C-alpha cells in the first residue's frame, strides 16, 4: 500500500530508501538475517537465498530469544534448564543471566535503548525485568496473569505488549514500569502464541494457533484485521521486516513468510527443522535508535529507572523497598 | 458397583486414607497435601451445585473444591495464596453420566469432564500445599461454608447421582467408608 | 480386545506414559518431570531373572524406574538424579501362578507389594524428587540397556512369562491398541 | 540380686549418686523421686511411677513424638512430625521456641548431650542423623550413608558414643563416635522393628525394643551378651527407658506406659492406660544425666564451630554449607564459589 506512507507520492523513512517501484522501502545497511531458536540450536538464516548459520551448538531446550544489535548480544531462554542466557552475537562465551525463580520462561524481550531485559513465565504467571547482565531483577507484573507467552517492546514509547493464552486469553499492554495496563484484544483469541511490532509501519501483528490466523491491529488495538487466513496449522512466533511477515510453525517444522498487506507471496524459507520456536529479524533498522528516558541524569536512578507514560519512574529490585522516589533499601533493614 | 444418590440435603463425609501404624510401624501423622487426584462419575439435571470439598476446617482458606456453575463444572482451590478456578466447558446436565478427572500437583491442577480437552492452570505462587483435617465431603456441604467469598452455588446441596469413586489410586467404597451416614440410596433409574 | 500378553524374552513393547502433547495442548515441548509414579499388573512366570517394566528414557545416566526379577524376587528400583534405591519383594514369583503387583512412588518415597505381602518401602536419597521422562514406558524388557552401566545383569534380560490387567497412573492399559512400538502379539498360552 | 556391681568374692556396691537399699542388694538414687517424661502426640506429660500423680506439662501440640531433656539447664526438647519442627522449652512448659525448622520429613528420635550441650536427632524420612547446638545452630549432617529408617537414638557423652536403631529394609542397631566416626554394627540379626532404645549408665548395659519380634533385649554395651528379657506382653512397643531396677516403655496397642524388672522381666505393671498415643518416654532425674568431662574442656575447645567427641579425644566439624579449613576452622563454601 505504497509501503510505509503516501501523503500522490510515496514517503520513506530514515534507514530506508525508496525502491524503483516507488512503493517499497528497502532497508539501509547490512542484509537482513532471520534469527531463530531450534530448541537444540540457535540459527541465523538468510530468507531469500538458502542459508544455515549455526550460532549456538549444544542446547537442551531453547525457546524465547532476542538480541542487542549495538553491543552485539544474543539472549535466549531454556525451559528445561529453567535458566536465561546470553552471548556475543558471534556465538562466543555463553553466560548465565537468570538462574532462579523460573518454571516456563516462554517469552523474552530486549530494550536496546534502556539496556533492560523483559521476560514472561507461563509457569510463574509473571512478567519480570532486569539489567542485561542480570542485575536489579524485579517483578513487573503478577496479578491476573495465566499463561503469558509472547512479549514485545516499544522502547521509544516506553510501552510493553504481551499475550496470554490462559483460560481468559488476551493481548495486553502496559508502560515499561508496568503501569497504564490495558487490554489490546480480549476477544476472538484462544492461542495467542506470537507477537511483533512494526516500528516503521507503526502497527502490531500477532498469531493465534487455534484460530489459525495472523492479525494486524493498529498499535492501540484499533482496526483489527486478519492478514493471513490460511496455511497456519500451528504457528508459534512471528516477526516483521519491510513488507514481509516471518513466522515459525510447529506442524510443518518450518519458517514461513508472506506479505504483511495482502497476505500473499506465501513462502517456506526453510523446513525439516527440529522444533522451530522464537524468531527475530536481525538488522539495525529493527532496533531503531530513540530517546533514553533514564539515561544521563543519574544512571538508572538508584536501582531501576523504567519508562512510565510520558516520563520515567524509579523502581526497586526484589528484596528492596522504596526510599522516597529516587532510592531503595533492603527489606531486612525495615 | 454402586451409586450414591443425593437429594441436595445429603452431605457425606469421608476420611482421607490414613496411616495404619499397626501394620507399617510408621509414625502416625497428617501433613498438608502435596497432590490430589479425584476420579468420579456424575449424572445430573442440576444447573448449579457444590459437589466435592477437600478442605481444612479452620475458617481461613485452604480448600479444594469441585462445583457446578451454570451447568458447567468448576475446579477451584486455595493453597494459602489466592485461589485458581478451572471451568469445564462441558455441560453437566443431560441427565447422562460423565467422567471427571480432577488432579493437582502443587500449584498446577487439571480438570477433564467427558472427552473434552483438559483445562489446566496453576494457583498463585507461594503456598504449594493444602492444609487438611482428614475430611473428604461429598454432595455439597452441610451449609458449613468457611466464611469465604465463594460463588453462591457452593452453598447449595447437590442433586444427582455418583459412582466409581477414586481418591488418589484407591477405589472408594461409597457406603463403608462414610464416617457420616445421614441416609444412603443407590442412584434412581431415570 | 486382546486382554493377555505373552513375552518370550525378546518381546519389548513401548507405551507413552506421560508426554507433552504440544500439538494438542499448545504447551512448550520438553521432558516431563514426574512427582509421582503408580502402576499395577498381574504376572505369571517360571523365570527367576528378567526385566518386566521400564519407565523413562533409554540413555546413559538418564532417569528411570524399573521393575525387574532378580534371583526369583521382584524388585523396584529408580534413580531421580540423586542415587538409586532398590525395593526388593519377599515373594518368590516363579511359582508360575498369577501374581498382583502394586508399585507407587511419591517423590523420593516408593513402595512395592507382590500379592498380599507387607508392602516394602524406602526412599531414594535426598536431592531429587522428580523423574524426568521422555514419556516412554517399556514392557517386556529392553533391546539394549541405557548406556550408563550401573544396572544388574538381570536388567539386560528380557521378560519371559505373561501379563494382564496393567494399570498405569490412573489409566488401565489397552495392551494391544495402546502400544506405540510392538512385535507380533499373542495372548498368554497356559491358563 | 546386685543392682549394680558386686566386688570381693560378695557384697554389692553402689555407684556415686546412688545408695544401697535395706536389702543390701538394690541401689537407690540420691535426689528427688523419679519422674517419667513422655510424649502423647497432642501433649507432653509427667507421671510419678507407682502413684496416681499425672501432670500435663506442655499442651496444644500438633504431633509430639520424640523428646529429651537437659536437666541442669532446665530444658526440654521435642520433635513434631506433622509440623516438621524441633522445639525446645523451659522444663516448666514456658519459653517454647523453634530450634530446627527446615529440612525435616519424619524426625522420630531425639537425644541431648548434656555434657557437651549438643542436640542429636534422627529423620526416617530424610534417612539422616543430624547434630546442632542447643539453640539449633552449627547444624551439621552427621550420618547419611547406609541409613534407611533411623528411629531411636541414645547417647553416652562419657564414652563419647552414639547409639541408634534402623528399622528399615536392613534392620540394625548401630554405634558410632559422636563425630560420626568409628561406626559399627551392634546387631543386624533377629531385628525387624527396633523401635525403642535406652542406655543404663550405672549398669553399663543397653536395652531396646522390637515391635515385630515382640521382645525387650538387654545387651552388653559392645553388643555382646545379648539376651531377651521381656518375651511377652509386647504387642506394639515404641520407646523405652531404664531407672534403677526398672524398665519403662510405651505401647501403641495398649495405649499405655508399662514397667518390668530389668534383670528379670517380671513385676509387669501398667502405670497409665487410656493414653492418646504414647510416643517417647524418659526418666526425669539428675542421675539419668550424670556428670562427665567435656572433651572440648575450656569453651575455647569449641574450635571454630563444632567440637565433637571422637575416639578418645575429639575432632572439629563444619555445619551444613561449610568447608573444612586447617582442621580447626570452617568456612562457608560460598566464599569459594564466585
Ligand atoms: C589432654 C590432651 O592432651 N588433650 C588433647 C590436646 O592436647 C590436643 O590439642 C587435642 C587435639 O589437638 O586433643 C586433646
Ligand atoms: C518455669 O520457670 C520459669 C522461670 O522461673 C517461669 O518463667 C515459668 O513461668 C515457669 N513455668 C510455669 C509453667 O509457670
Ligand atoms: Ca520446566
Ligand atoms: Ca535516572
Ligand atoms: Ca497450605
Ligand atoms: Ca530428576
Ligand atoms: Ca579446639
Amino acid at each position: 500500500y505504497c509501503s510505509q506512507g503516501c501523503t500522490f507520492q510515496c514517503w520513506c523513512e530514515a534507514g530506508y530508501e525508496l525502491r524503483p517501484d516507488r512503493r517499497s522501502c528497502k532497508a539501509l545497511g547490512p542484509e537482513p538475517v532471520l534469527l531463530f531458536a531450534n530448541r537444540i540450536d540457535i540459527r541465523q538464516v538468510l530468507p531469500h537465498r538458502s542459508e544455515y548459520t549455526l550460532l549456538l551448538n549444544n542446547l537442551e531446550n531453547a525457546i524465547a530469544l532476542d538480541f542487542h544489535h549495538r553491543r552485539e548480544l544474543v539472549f535466549w531462554s531454556d525451559v528445561t534448564l529453567d535458566r536465561i542466557l546470553r552471548a556475543n552475537l558471534n556465538g562466543s562465551n555463553v553466560e548465565e543471566v537468570v538462574s532462579t525463580g523460573l518454571e516456563s520462561p516462554g517469552g523474552l524481550a530486549v530494550d536496546w535503548v534502556h539496556d533492560k531485559l523483559y521476560w514472561t513465565d507461563s509457569g510463574t504467571s509473571r512478567i519480570e525485568v532486569a539489567n542485561l547482565d542480570g542485575a536489579h531483577r524485579k517483578v513487573l507484573l503478577w496479578q491476573s496473569l495465566e499463561k503469558p507467552r509472547a512479549i514485545a517492546l516499544h522502547p521509544m514509547e516506553g510501552t510493553i505488549y504481551w499475550t496470554d493464552w490462559g483460560n481468559t486469553p488476551r493481548i495486553e499492554a502496559s508502560s515499561m514500569d508496568g503501569s497504564g495496563r490495558r487490554i489490546i484484544a480480549d476477544t476472538h483469541l484462544f492461542w495467542p502464541n506470537g507477537l511483533t511490532i512494526d516500528y516503521a509501519g507503526r502497527r502490531m501483528y500477532w498469531v493465534d494457533a487455534k484460530h489459525h490466523v495472523i492479525e494486524r491491529a493498529n498499535l492501540d488495538g484499533s482496526h483489527r484485521k486478519a492478514v493471513i487466513s490460511q496455511g497456519l496449522p500451528h504457528p508459534f512466533a512471528i516477526t516483521v521486516f519491510e513488507d514481509s511477515l516471518y513466522w515459525t510453525d510447529w506442524h510443518t517444522k518450518s519458517i514461513n513468510s508472506a506479505n504483511k498487506f495482502t497476505g500473499k507471496n506465501q513462502e517456506i524459507i526453510r523446513n525439516k527443522l527440529h522444533f522451530p520456536m522464537d524468531i527475530h529479524t536481525l538488522h539495525p533498522q529493527r532496533q531503531p535508535a530513540g530517546k533514553n528516558r533514564c539515561g544521563d541524569n543519574n544512571g538508572g536512578c538508584t536501582h531501576l529507572c523504567l519508562p512510565s507514560g510520558q516520563n520515567y519512574t524509579c523502581a526497586c529490585p526484589t528484596g528492596f523497598r522504596k526510599i522516597n522516589s529516587h532510592a531503595c533499601a533492603l527489606e531486612v533493614l525495615f | 458397583l454402586e451409586t450414591l444418590a443425593f437429594d441436595g440435603r445429603t452431605y457425606i463425609e469421608y476420611l482421607n486414607a490414613v496411616i495404619e501404624s499397626e501394620l507399617t510401624n510408621e509414625i502416625p501423622a497428617e501433613k498438608a497435601l502435596q497432590s490430589n487426584h479425584f476420579e468420579l462419575s456424575l449424572r445430573t439435571e442440576a444447573t448449579q451445585g457444590l459437589v466435592l470439598w477437600i478442605g481444612k476446617a479452620a475458617e481461613r482458606a485452604d480448600y479444594m473444591a469441585l462445583a457446578i456453575v451454570d451447568g458447567h463444572l468448576q475446579l477451584s482451590y486455595d493453597l494459602g495464596s489466592q485461589p485458581v478456578v478451572l471451568r469445564s466447558t462441558v455441560k453437566v446436565n443431560t441427565n447422562r453420566w460423565l467422567r471427571i478427572r480432577a488432579h493437582r500437583e502443587h500449584r498446577e491442577g487439571s480438570l477433564q469432564v467427558g472427552n473434552e480437552a483438559p483445562v489446566t492452570g496453576s494457583s498463585p505462587l507461594g503456598a504449594t500445599q493444602l492444609d487438611t483435617d482428614g475430611a473428604l465431603w461429598l454432595g455439597g456441604l452441610q451449609k458449613l461454608p468457611v466464611g469465604q467469598a465463594l460463588p453462591k452455588a457452593y452453598g447449595t446441596g447437590f442433586v444427582g447421582c455418583l459412582r466409581d469413586v477414586v481418591v488418589g489410586h484407591r477405589q472408594l467404597h461409597l457406603l463403608e467408608d462414610a464416617v457420616t451416614k445421614p441416609e444412603l440410596r443407590p442412584c434412581p433409574t431415570p
